[PDB]
DNA sequence: CGGTGCCGAGGCCGCTCAATTGGTCGTAGACAGCTCTAGCACCGCTTAAACGCACGTACGCGCTGTCCCCCGCGTTTTAACCGCCAAGGGGATTACTCCCTAGTCTCCAGGCACGTGTCAGATATATACATCCTGT
DNA sequence: ACAGGATGTATATATCTGACACGTGCCTGGAGACTAGGGAGTAATCCCCTTGGCGGTTAAAACGCGGGGGACAGCGCGTACGTGCGTTTAAGCGGTGCTAGAGCTGTCTACGACCAATTGAGCGGCCTCGGCACCG
């Protein structure tokens, strides 16, 4: 169990259930593991760069909102 | 500790204007606050860009009106520019 | 019983609610592991990792809905990795 | 002591919007007092539209408070605001 | 003194033209019902871009649409285009 | 003598891919641009460079759409594109109708 | 008696970049002296990468003059430059790309 | 008639630096000019946004460096920040 | 459809700092006037491309086994969740001070339209070779 | 399974002309010199929110078994798009001319920036109570 493997099969299954997927194959688990890893990597690079600019060592919520705001995937509900 | 600027009171006031009895959760209030800040930021940025395009330096009502005719889609923009002209006329035709 | 009914039950149930689907602690461990590379010994506000979880869940939901459209295009009812890769290619993230 | 916001017959703090627009400009950027009331009216109309849709959805669900789920429902329900707001509502949900 | 209220110019994008476009696009074979729908999508794309450019040039108080304004309109739609004005 | 059906298509693929020049007749496209410009505001004139740039962006967007629909159809185990492929690709990208 | 570009050993106008950055900086904002130098260096390196790629592309076609087709080929050839320039090249065309089931 | 600002001469100079014999068409020169203006506009906008985030008012080299670490992807950004530090050190370590 | 509990949210103070009105100025735009570059409208000529159509042949769509494989349940087993306690790193202030950058004056030189004289690349043409299409 | 054999493509040369790199005269925005003030760098101090850990506790993961279902080769056929042919049109070019709106330029004025004395509304606490979140 690597640290990526926390995103397990029933979690991704329920996620696809929210999207309306009726039936899932086998390799989708590995596929979405890789995809979500890529996406979180892309966000967290920007968040760490913001925080390192601000001379802080704590990734606050405001910088996560900023990083999502820059990447065309803005998110409300946290101020900014 | 220093107070932070918000918009919550004005959202509450306009809500009570349109709906006299209903309420709004605090989390939804924060959502609306962020949404107001986002829309106003987009309008201000677009107006600044337009003023820099036309080689002018004073953002009057005209560039703001063009910004809402730009960002918002059709009939929403029409209602918006109507309310904008109505408000600015009520402002100007006063003391 | 029969296969094909509990699925639709899950569709209804997990679209009625709005609570978090990915469980919090393994996701937070994943976030800490990923941030371990781009800098050393970070710290995270709980609100920040909550926001990251919310955004990632919304993104995965959107991707699954789109790849479901892609799969139902090919007359199947089961998605496949080529469908997800096709959806991400069409959006253009190419990652 | 006439409170210019009421001189426009509006709720939004037109002085605060004025000093907000005062900063996000070009090098020697100036804003016109006629523009602040216009942006205030734009924000007031947009908030009124979103909040009345959310309140209609709330009275559909028979709840005095407006939850973010109501905001998600109202935004994705009417096509116009969804076409304007491409954002992701925190804790909102799907359709 | 304007004349010539235009009509039927949506048929200007003729069938061999769209054929040539898709040939550049990397399409091998084309079913005959494509032409109407690609005429439609071309119509709506030009509608949005021309609308934004017209709003620009009307803001500058001009009776004609310069190229720089079309480039600006394409910039605001995420499809910015180099070569002409910026 | 006659070619095999499809070989001429691949010849034209190579030809119209390695070329660069524009692909829609200039005057009909300009007439169409003015026709769409009519209802938004009357008595409009156009710089020739402006219509040129509109043609460039138009052909670019259509080429991207056609390539993406070809990706969709080749995923769909066919060779001929179809209007539902175009509608699917636009629905994925973010546009709608 | 020296210019700031040669003072830093660059090739982009430090004064012009400084005036532009002063012209787009949140009216009551100020612009540091070194920041213009940094921005000029950044733009210089980006142009260096794109122009070197264009030259390497044109050299394989035996043309001493760089054309927009060469710009588009050089940009879409590399991956990360393609990730940067998301725009459209006027008259650049597309890259020769043929898929699997097209035979 | 009033002259217009451009970048063509500097593009020609850096081209002759990297490639001593080749040439560039005028249309390609205009393309590169527009591309330079676009990249510089993106960097300036991002630096202004970052300075407004951190409640500061003087865009030094730090916010610019963060802007290029933001916009450009990985190894290109690494080469860029290396050349930036090298140039600013050559500037500072002078008369 | 009522019961009980919960604290989230709505209404009520103290206060302090941001609107606000009054007075000045000066600079930015409004506007009238004048030019003239460039866009619109014919006219004619050529001709390449659109267009109609006649076959036919690749192939899109549908139907049929069919075997992998994916969903549903059942049991265990495991690691998340809640609650609570502890230490302290770092976030968030205030308070100096001085480094740095906004200005102004003077100056001139790198930079920008303008011309022009050379030539690099488009175009054409005539060779020297790939390359599909039946086929013994 | 290469043998003809039209049918398209390297390739070298010839031309040719518009494009462009380089040389000018000119000329405002960059540089250098100085001064002022104020933004932030650093320094210190407080406190809080973050990490760490423990212990129960219990819903969710997780193998595993089984049974139906659907993904998919494989045929098979029956519309339809490619590949031509001849035929017609309007795209393009080149001119030719007409005029009007883009672009400067010079005045004039007006409105917004700036400064200050004032005061009230917007926010931090804070109380409190009833709208909702569950439960026969």
């Amino acid at each position: 169990r690597d640290n990526i493997q926390g995103i397990t099969k029933p979690a991704i299954r329920r996620l696809a259930r929210r999207g309306g997927v009726k039936r899932i194959s086998g390799l989708i688990y590995e596929e979405t593991r890789g995809v979500l890893k890529v996406f979180l990597e892309n966000v967290i690079r920007d968040a760490v760069t913001y925080t390192e600019h601000a001379k802080r060592k704590t990734v606050t919520a405001m910088d996560v909102v900023y990083a999502l705001k820059r990447q065309g995937r803005t998110l409300y509900g946290f101020g900014g | 500790k220093t107070r932070k600027e918000s918009y919550a009171i004005y959202v509450y006031k306009v809500l009570k204007q349109v709906h006299p009895d209903t309420g709004i959760s605090s989390k939804a209030m924060s959502i609306m606050n962020s949404f107001v800040n986002d829309v106003f930021e987009r309008i201000a940025g677009e107006a600044s860009r337009l003023a820099h395009y036309n080689k002018r330096s004073t953002i009057t009502s005209r560039e703001i009106q063009t910004a809402v005719r730009l960002l918002l889609p059709g009939e929403l923009a029409k209602h918006a520019v109507s309310e904008g002209t109505k408000a600015v006329t009520k402002y100007t035709s006063a003391k | 019983y029969r296969p094909g009914t509990v699925a639709l039950r899950e569709i209804r149930r997990y679209q009625k609610s709005t609570e978090l689907l990915i469980r919090k602690l393994p996701f937070q461990r994943l976030v800490r592991e990923i941030a371990q590379d781009f800098k050393t010994d970070l710290r995270f506000q709980s609100s920040a990792v909550m926001a990251l979880q919310e955004a990632s869940e919304a993104y995965l939901v959107a991707l699954f809905e789109d790849t479901n459209l892609c799969a139902i295009h090919a007359k199947r009812v089961t998605i496949m990795p080529k469908d997800i890769q096709l959806a991400r290619r069409i959006r253009g993230e190419r990652a | 002591a006439v409170s210019r916001s009421q001189r426009a017959g509006l709720q939004f703090p037109v002085g605060r919007i004025h000093r907000h627009l005062k900063s996000r400009t070009t090098s020697h950027g100036r804003v016109g007092a006629t523009a602040a009331v216009y942006s205030a009216a734009i924000l007031e109309y947009l908030t009124a539209e979103v909040l009345e849709l959310a309140g209609n959805a709330s009275k559909d669900l028979k709840v005095k408070r407006i939850t973010p789920r109501h905001l998600q429902l109202a935004i994705r329900g009417d096509e116009e605001l969804d076409s304007l707001i491409k954002a992701t509502i925190a804790g909102g949900g799907v359709i």
